[PDB]
């Protein structure tokens, strides 16, 4: 018959810093066994505090994206201001919900700064429950990156260690070896990476080479 | 969905220095059976950009028939705007996922290319609503096929003249006719460049046979 | 089920037999499957002969409706546009497929298969379930500009074949010639059917 | 007498009276001025306060990113109003992903105001809009009256007092193209003065702007940026 | 399986309840009121499909409240029975079918007692005594034996709970506590609740 | 998930896990599953994780409509009916919802809890989630409604630490909420891991 | 199927002035047997009855529609219904619901009004109505329910000899369904009076 | 009086003075003129400015209907362009169901049965605008059609639309326009849009020309700014 | 009567909504008052006889946590707008899980002023214009603001705003008692200056309410106990 969905592959990592924070995700999309393209970037930046990242059945991506920019412009028309990051995360969740009979099938992760400059990470899941944390992960990937940033970025199994607020020089260097590491052993991750940091200066985009593979 | 007949086949577009090429056999297809041996594949809309697809053509038909009309109305209009191939890549996407949401969705595969103000444009739509943009693109098994025959072009020379381009095509027209069981011989070269878009007539290719001798 | 259509200088020569049969049991081994929309309009059904007879009259009502309002006979491109969008937008509940063939003052004569849904000009149409064992005949066989008389034979000679190979088709030959003189209506006993290898 | 209780029945001279009285109830709003050059737009729009101790009310609202539009009429039959213009620009961004010609959209804006006319029993929408985009073809500048008719211009001028200002932007048609963005803001102030009265003039609380160009989006200034734009213009 | 029975004396109807209300494999709530009224002499007793069986309940509830304040009186027993099993023939073939099983006991002034016996099918049929459940197969059998139209209801409920102490026997669920209840010309008196200190 | 509460002289306490998993993979560990309605009133979540979150703000809001409009401070049992009947328009649409209603009211420290099909009950002791059954079993061990306000923490506290040992979907730290009189207070959060080293020794 | 839910039977004779229906007394759910006072016949007016069997949920859904087509009917005009006319009613009844069909198999049973006619009918779940000049009978055991008035039924008979035919047809028929027993109320319509009797019958 | 309130009710001697009324705001209207010949459908129309502050082709009272259609309207504009998207879903829906161009006749019968339509109700408004419908194909050839404000089509060789039209037709019957060229044609139009206006009420105008015909493959076309200018020329060696 | 509630005036202007604003001067008196301290609102029970209750008169509603509310003019429709804009406000907190701003709040408000109609509407359609007048008063981001809608639902910030049959003189001298800084227990002292004169009855504790809003306190009404002490500042 019809299949409504099929899994496009991709990851997203979303990580808080104190003052910043970075969301990175990569280019590849893929269909099945066989690649669309090398360069299809799913961050998309909403405001210039919040960056969202989509990763799952792409078809839903496109529109569930179109249909959040359009609720901006009603907000921002409305209140004369920006969303907030928490604002944009609780308002997806009833978005969400709207098809509950028919759920969208993705996974968002949004990030960004809060009113109080610190990073503020959402994920969610395709019925709309969500939930404030320091680092989250998604896509097919999400099992790999959760671990290391367990260790690495929350400090976590180690006894008597110094423990550093995160910093963004290591921070960036954290977000690039774990995606090297990721296309490795993901089918699903690689070709490029594109990484979105988060600042109260401003948002600043770059570019890292990965494996062809 | 129900079922459609009335089967395509694979079509095949890229992108070079100020213009794009696509290319589709002429032959429909009702289950096993070669039918409709003269058909065209490929539309043209306005002057800059041109539609090709697959999968139901008579589905592609009633695209023809709404699609057209909404471009003839523009051309009515006359307010001096054409459609952008990014605009018609994206009234098919939303109008393919609106089918999905009332349980009927058309069986097709679309791919829009066009050239406007320099800027070369190539995209792929879907049934399922995957939709992108990529330099080279192609449907159903040419994108097993024909579509790593450009991305080793692409990367070695990423410029690609007018003449170099159709002699890549068919190139790979001459090698979708050979793996693909359900394509045909005769297949029509379409080109849009800053003349707009000119569609040749029907053409074939010189095929080597020699491996014949070589098995025996 | 065998259904024909050939185009030739003068007009076309739309051929249909006479055996209907639901099932492996013959309800009627005589009927006419050319149902007039018009004069010079014609429709050759095929399919599922419950949602054919139900078109042609839907068909009929709405092109009656369009050469009245003209007050001329309308085009053979007009009546073929009828079938299909009854035929696409209706397609989830009639899996009805027919043959649209006619003569106009414009282009003369045409032949449009209106078959699954979709619409294409040919020179010459054969449908039914029936028509898949001819492609042979009607691809070798056909000659650019043959006469009237070489077109009757032409088309007899293709649809008898069916009715050989098809175990849903047989009964009496019916062939209609539309040319711009009018339509001519003759009928090919079963002694008449031009007779191949019997072996 | 009897012809004028609505909209259908038509005058012995074939005339509506209800959709003059339409056209007269967006002469009761504030005066507001716009203009184009060859690369940007400029829509000065004047705020009144309601009272003395009360704010300025809003005259400008924000549509599309190379879009901008000021309301002159009743009140909330723009608000409504704009909710459709922001719901079609939204369904261009919904569909089309790109932005929505202004010209497409002021054709959508008489189509709304075409439902109530020929039908008894629902009023025209009585709010008059001065709306101005800029798209491919450069800026526009458009305006749409209670009639539905909708024109395409240089620049106007609506409300009371208008034409003082519509002679002023007559003279210096010929600037209007020529000019830059800093000069447009001079000319569109100076335009705004003849349709104020001969006391109260010109302060930064009452007066705001608004500004659209090529590669500049559409963007609403209220007092810290208008006050040095209202410095070194001489009336 | 929830149960339920009831009993039709000469001048009483003597009818009785389960109070546990349990879900998956456990009993979270083993005092709950199975027990509905409709008026001060007719009371209810619903059991069924967790969800139909409170939700299609109360309906019946004020339905009968709004008949006994628009006319300023309440239904009659048999009018009762009768106006119930529309309400549930009617949502038979809707979309939100409501599995149930209800026993109407009551009171009339010149009818006297009346026991009403409803499926879930919403088929009415007035007996002298009726239970639900899978305990009904354990429990009916005796009352055939041991009734009679001139029974007094001190015997009927040492009889009742011989019927009962079956359920604690035989019958697999536990049900410890059960509620019992009658209804005579001077209105509703609670019996004392069965308990099994066990 | 393992979610608990029970009344007693002292007021109501509510225990509950703040683990959530989605298959084998644990979705988040900091999950907090307790949603907050009113200044004294507290409700849970059980089952899927958006149903709670989207009907729970829709009682929170009728509750708040109540105390706008009469501003009699709503009951619990008004609360949990209201609950009750908007899942009742919803059944058999696949709307699948656990949770479990405290607070304090004229009549005294109600505890409820209403079902996906409508189920609404009233007792002591409650408890929902996938680790139920294991909460049941220490909890009824070493109860009675006299129990004073430090024993009972023992109580709340080893019914979690014991029942998320035994279930693969509970874990996560311990959040324990006591109900007063004014309202609800946050005792305590404290990793289950943490509290098993106690217990060991 | 479902119209073995319930079970039951219905039985009508005609006599040469008279009528007589009979139908059995029990109530039973699949194993589970309910009561013993059910009713499978309800007075549609002076000599003319109606006969209910099938799914007892419209058995008596049905005879309160037909309760609602009777009385609105005798309100509206000045003399009582002719059994022709009452079969007619029920065919408009079952068809109307042709989509969702009642389960159930009516059978009318009296006397012409005009003089001492009788006449008798029968329809089917379909609600296709059908004249017979000997007998009519539906139910689950209908099949046994023929082999009686087959051979017993005659072209006239007293009431002496109807309801002595009848009455065995009843008693022999119904011993040998699971799902029908539990005594038998026989109705005798003539033309001067109206009798009613209860059988004696076995309990099983 | 109270007969001419409702269109649905009748004047005492048998008239409908709502539709009348209509036709009085018509010829309120600019002109606009069209002719017929061999070669095509030459159209014309007088658009005035209303002033120096609108942007060259703002108010273009060309319509184009369908691709082998154009339209030309006089009267209200709101009517106007609503009855010109109604008048393309026509055209679109024709195509949508018998697959080709609707005929001109066939469409100024659909167009013209949508407009006496609501002379009828009393709940709802005659159109106010009165317009003329060229087309040409190689099987009928040129036509040209004009429907008024009661919904009635009359086939003209030419017409005339707006305040000045029977001074119009009387200039186009002094001369045989079918053995003329749409190249002489259109010199023939702009000779009359110079007659019909002349400095009294209005100030300034601009001359809208459309083609259709040989000239432009049988296609609605607007006439170039090069052809208008040369076209002009030779209207202004006489103007006298 | 020979019209329509959409029939236009020969100056352009309906009659319906002309009508409305007139029929407010048959309310009841309500000054609210914007400082920086907070957003003062005050208004009189108006009591014609000692068997009525002062209970049930409720002349100033609570929206939300930090938004008050003033009322007027007919008391039939308030009720009607009272509830609507509370469910919106919370659709709001329901959506995006934050306090609407009293701006959005006049604005979701004012979006069913002007509906009303005959023809093409639903059963859900007002006939009549709303004869109702409020104030809108409370604390946000951008501190303590105070909002003013008509029946025509156009809403203006406002510093000092009174409505009622009294907001003829109350306005004119709100004016007067406003200048710079003037706090928030200096505004209820002029409060309560403006309302003795525009009442015709005695001021005491029991025959008005007043109610503030701050930037570090929730809305809170003023019980007997406290308004004693308040009109003891006089």
């Amino acid at each position: 018959r019809f299949s409504p969905y099929a899994f496009n592959g991709g990851t997203v990592l979303a990580i808080a810093g104190e003052d910043f924070s970075i969301v990175a995700s990569d280019t590849r999309l893929s269909e099945g066994f066989s690649i669309h393209t090398r360069d299809s970037p799913k961050c998309y930046k909403l405001t210039d505090k919040t960056v969202i990242g989509c990763s799952g059945f792409h078809g839903d991506c496109l529109t569930l994206t179109k249909i959040i920019e359009a609720r901006l412009k009603m907000y921002k028309h409305s209140n004369n201001k920006a969303m907030t990051t928490g604002a944009i995360a609780a308002m997806l969740s009833t978005i969400l919900y709207s098809r509950r009979f028919f759920p969208y099938y993705v996974y968002n992760i949004i990030g960004g700064l809060d009113e109080e400059g610190k990073g503020a990470v959402y994920s969610f899941d395709p019925v709309g429950s969500y939930q404030r944390d320091s680092f989250k992960a998604g896509g097919s990937a999400s099992a790999m990156l959760q671990p290391l940033l367990d260790n690495q970025v929350g400090f976590k199994n180690m006894q008597n260690v110094e423990h550093v607020p995160l910093s963004l020089d290591r921070a960036m260097r954290l977000v690039k070896d774990v995606f090297i590491s990721a296309a490795e052993r993901d089918v699903y991750t690689g070709d490029a990476l594109k990484v979105c940091i988060v600042t109260k200066e401003g948002i600043r985009g770059e570019t890292v080479p990965l494996r062809k593979d | 969905t129900q079922n459609p007949m009335v089967t395509g086949t694979s079509v095949l577009g890229l992108k070079f220095e100020g213009g794009v090429v696509i290319a589709a056999d002429m032959l429909g297809s009702y289950g096993s059976l070669a039918r409709f041996r003269n058909i065209s594949r490929i539309m043209r809309v306005n002057n800059s950009t041109m539609l090709g697809a697959s999968g139901d053509y008579a589905d592609f038909q009633y695209l023809k028939q709404v699609l057209g009309q909404m471009v003839i109305d523009e051309e009515l209009l006359g307010d001096g705007h054409s459609y952008s191939p990014k605009a018609i890549h994206s009234w098919l996407t939303r109008a393919m996922y609106s089918r999905r949401s009332k349980m009927n969705p058309l069986w097709n595969t679309m791919v829009i290319g066009g050239y406007a103000d320099g800027e070369s444009f190539l995209g792929y739509v879907d049934m399922l609503g995957v939709a992108y943009e990529a330099p080279s693109l192609a449907t159903g098994y040419g994108a097993y096929l024909a579509q790593p025959l450009l991305r080793e072009v692409l990367e070695k020379q990423p410029v690609l003249s007018q003449t170099e381009a159709r002699e890549l095509v068919e190139r790979c027209m001459r090698v979708l006719y050979y793996r693909d069981a359900r394509s045909y011989n005769r297949f029509q070269i379409a080109t849009v460049t800053e003349k707009g878009v000119e569609i040749e007539g029907p053409l074939s290719a010189e095929t080597n046979w020699d491996i014949a001798h070589m098995i025996s | 089920t065998t259904i024909m259509a050939v185009e030739f200088d003068g007009g076309v020569v739309v051929g249909s037999d006479s055996r209907v049969s639901a099932g492996e049991a013959v309800v009627n081994r005589v009927f006419d499957k050319l149902s007039p929309l018009h004069q010079h309009i014609y429709c050759a059904l095929s399919g599922s002969a419950a949602d054919a007879q139900a078109i042609a009259d839907m068909a009929a009502y709405q092109l009656e409706l369009h050469g009245m309002e003209l007050e001329e006979p309308p085009l053979v491109l007009a009546a073929a546009n009828v079938v299909r969008n009854i035929t696409y937008k209706y397609r989830e509940d009639l899996s009805a497929h027919l043959m649209v063939a006619g003569w106009d003052q414009r282009e003369g004569g045409q032949v449009y298969g209106t078959m699954s849904g979709m619409l294409i000009r040919q020179p010459f149409a054969i449908g039914g379930s029936g028509s898949t064992y001819i492609y042979g005949y009607v691809d070798a066989a056909y000659k650019p500009g043959m006469s009237p008389e070489e077109c009757r034979r032409f088309t007899t000679n293709a649809i008898a074949l069916a009715m050989k190979r098809d175990g849903s088709s047989g009964g009496v030959i019916y062939l209609a010639t539309i040319t711009g003189a009018g339509v001519d209506h003759r009928v090919i006993l079963g002694d008449e059917l031009p007779r191949f290898y019997d072996e | 007498n009897q012809y004028d209780n609505d909209v259908t029945v038509w005058s012995p001279q074939g005339r509506i009276h209800q959709i003059e009285y339409a056209m007269e109830a967006v002469k009761q709003g504030s005066a507001t001025v716009g203009l184009k050059s060859k690369t940007h737009a400029v829509l000065v729009a004047l705020k009144r306060a309601q009272s003395e101790l009360a704010a300025h009310q809003k005259k400008i609202l924000h549509v599309d990113n190379h879009i901008g539009i000021s309301i002159a009429g009743l009140t909330a039959d723009a608000r409504l109003l704009c909710n459709f213009m922001r719901q079609e620009c939204l369904d261009s961004r919904f569909v089309f992903d790109r932005p929505l010609p202004v010209s497409r959209l002021v054709s959508l804006i008489g189509s709304k105001t075409q439902i109530p006319t020929q039908r008894y029993g629902r009023r025209p929408y009585g709010v008059g809009l001065l709306i101005a985009g800029y798209d491919d073809m450069g800026p526009h500048i458009f305006q749409t009256c209670p009639s539905a008719n909708y024109f395409d211009c240089r620049a106007m001028s609506i409300g009371a007092r208008s034409q003082s200002a519509r002679t002023y932007l007559e003279r210096h048609m010929s600037e209007f193209m020529e000019c830059n963005l800093n000069e447009l803001v001079k000319h569109g102030l100076r335009a705004l003065r003849e349709t104020l009265p001969a006391e109260q003039d010109l302060t930064t609380k009452n007066v705001s702007i608004g500004i659209v160009g090529k590669d500049l989006e559409f963007t609403i200034y209220d007092d810290d940026d208008v006050s040095p734009f209202l410095e070194g213009l001489e009336e | 399986m929830e149960y339920l029975i009831g009993i039709q004396g000469p001048d009483y109807v003597l009818v009785a309840s389960d109070r546990v209300a349990a879900s998956n494999i456990v009993q979270m709530k083993d005092d709950h009121d199975k027990m509905f009224k409709m008026s001060e002499k007719i009371l209810l007793l619903c059991v069924g499909e967790a969800g139909d069986t409170v939700q299609f309940a109360e309906y019946i509830q004020k339905n009968v409240q709004l008949y006994k304040m628009r006319n300023g009186y309440e239904l009659s027993p048999t009018a009762a029975a009768n106006f119930t099993r529309r309400n549930l023939a009617d949502y038979l073939r809707s979309r939100t079918p409501y599995h149930v099983n209800l026993l109407l006991a009551g009171y009339d002034e010149h009818e006297g007692p009346a026991l009403y016996y409803m499926d879930y099918l919403a088929a009415l049929a007035k007996a002298p005594f009726a239970a639900h459940g899978y305990g009904a197969f354990l429990t009916l059998s005796i009352l055939d034996r041991y009734y009679t139209p001139t029974i007094s209801r001190e015997k009927a409920v040492e009889l009742l709970r011989k019927c009962l102490e079956e359920l604690q026997k035989r019958f697999i669920l536990n049900l410890p506590t059960f509620s019992v209840r009658i209804i005579d010309r001077n209105g509703i008196h609670d019996l004392d609740n069965i308990s099994f200190p066990k | 998930t393992t979610t608990l509460a029970f009344k007693f002289q002292h007021g109501v306490i509510v225990a509950v896990d703040s683990r959530a998993s989605a298959g084998n993979y644990i979705a988040t560990l900091k999950v907090n599953k307790v949603i907050e309605i009113n200044p004294y009133l507290l409700g849970t979540m059980s089952g899927c994780a958006a149903d709670c979150l989207y009907w729970e703000r829709l009682l929170a809001k009728e509750c708040r409509l109540y105390y706008l409009r009469n501003g009699e401070r709503i009951s619990v049992s008004a609360a949990s009916k209201l609950l009750s009947n908007m899942m009742c328009q919803y059944r058999g649409m696949g709307l699948s919802m656990g949770s479990m209603i405290c607070g304090w009211d004229k009549k005294g420290p109600g505890l409820y809890y209403v079902d996906e099909n409508g189920t609404r009950l009233s007792g002591n002791m409650f408890s929902t989630g996938s680790g139920n059954s294991h909460a049941y079993g220490v909890m009824d061990s070493g109860y009675r409604p006299d129990l004073s306000i430090e024993e009972a923490y023992d109580l709340g506290r080893r019914a979690i630490v014991h029942a998320t040992h035994r279930d693969s979907y509970s874990g996560g730290v311990v959040n324990m909420y006591h109900m007063k009189e004014d309202g609800w207070v946050k005792v305590e959060s404290t990793d289950v891991s943490d509290l098993m080293h106690q217990y060991r020794e | 199927s479902i119209m073995s839910y319930n079970g039951g039977a219905v039985m009508a004779m005609k006599g040469k002035n008279c009528v007589a229906i009979a139908a059995d007394r029990r109530f039973g759910i699949q194993a589970q047997m309910v009561t013993t006072d059910f009713q499978k016949i309800f007075p549609m007016g002076d000599r003319l009855y109606i006969g209910l069997a099938g799914l007892a949920t419209d058995v008596q859904t049905v005879a309160q529609r037909l309760k609602f087509r009777l009385n609105l009917y005798e309100l509206k005009e000045g003399r009582q219904i002719k059994p022709y006319t009452l079969m007619s009613m029920v065919a408009n009844l079952l068809y109307e619901k042709r989509f969702g069909p009642y389960y159930t198999e009516p059978v009318i049973a009296g006397l012409d009004p005009k003089t001492f006619k009788p006449f008798i009918c029968s329809l089917d779940l379909i609600g296709c109505p059908m004249v017979t000049d000997d007998f009519v009978v539906s139910g689950t055991c209908t099949e046994q329910m023929y082999g009686m008035c087959e051979s017993l039924w005659e072209p006239n008979m007293d009431p002496e000899h109807l309801f002595e035919t009848i009455s065995q047809a009843m008693l022999n028929a119904v011993d040998r369904d699971a799902v029908s027993g539990m005594g038998v109320i026989v109705h005798i319509i003539e033309k001067d009076k109206i009798t009613t009797r209860t059988l004696k019958a076995r309990m099983d | 009086t109270g007969y001419d309130l409702s269109a649905s009710t009748f004047s005492p001697d048998g008239r409908v003075f709502q539709v009348e009324y209509a036709m009085k705001a018509v010829e309120n209207s600019s002109t606009a003129i069209g002719i017929r010949c061999k070669d095509g459908v030459v159209f014309g129309v007088e658009k005035l400015v209303l002033s120096k502050l609108y942007e060259e082709g703002s108010n273009k009272r060309l319509f184009n209907v369908d691709r082998h259609v154009g339209m030309a309207v006089a009267g209200l504009l709101a009517d106007a362009r609503s009855l010109a998207d109604i008048a393309r879903e026509e055209a679109s829906n024709f195509r949508s169901n018998f697959g080709y161009n609707i005929p001109l006749k066939h469409l100024a019968d659909r167009v013209a049965m949508y407009v006496h339509a609501y002379t009828l109700y009393s709940a709802v408004r005659p159109f106010g605008c009165s317009f003329m419908l060229g087309s040409y194909s190689v099987n009928d050839g040129a036509q040209l059609y004009m429907i008024d404000p009661s919904g009635v089509s009359y086939g003209y060789w030419g017409c005339a639309i707006g305040k000045a039209r029977q001074a119009a037709k009387t200039e186009i019957e002094k001369l045989q326009m079918k053995e003329m060229t749409c190249r002489d044609v259109v010199k023939e139009v702009a000779k009359i849009i110079y007659i019909v206006h002349d400095e009294v009420k209005d100030k300034a105008f601009e001359l809208e020309l459309s083609w259709v015909g040989e000239i432009t493959n049988g296609r609605h076309e607007i006439v170039p700014k090069d052809v208008r200018e040369e076209a002009e020329k030779y209207a202004k060696e006489s103007l006298k | 009567y020979d019209r329509g509630v959409n029939t236009f005036s020969p100056e352009g202007r309906l009659f319906q909504v002309e009508y409305a604003i007139e029929a407010i001067k048959l309310g009841s008196t309500a000054i609210g008052i914007q400082t920086s301290e907070g957003v003062c609102l005050a208004v009189e029970k108006r009591i014609t006889s000692p068997l009525m209750e002062p209970s049930s008169i409720e002349k100033i509603v609570e929206i939300d946590a930090h938004i008050g509310c003033a009322m007027s003019g007919l008391i039939a429709d308030a009720k009607t707008l009272i509830d609507k804009a509370r469910v919106e406000t919370q659709n709001h907190w329901f959506t995006y899980n934050e306090t609407m701003t009293v701006e959005s709040v006049t604005q979701a408000v004012s979006n069913l002023a002007l509906q009303f109609g005959e023809e093409d509407a639903d059963p859900g359609a007002m006939s009549r214009p709303f004869g109702v007048a409020l104030l809108f008063g409370g604390v946000d981001e951008k501190g303590p603001q105070l909002f003013h809608m008509d029946p025509s639902g156009t809403f203006v910030q406002c510093d000092a705003r009174a409505i009622g049959s009294a907001s003829e003189g109350a306005q004119s001298s709100l004016q007067e008692v406003y200048h710079k800084s003037m706090t928030l227990k200096e505004a209820i002292k002029s409060s309560l200056i403006i309302l003795k004169q525009v009442m015709e009855e005695k001021l005491n504790a029991t025959n008005i309410e007043l109610a503030t809003v701050q930037p570090g306190q929730n809305f809170h009404m003023f019980t007997k106990e406290e308004l004693e002490e308040v009109i003891k500042d006089i």
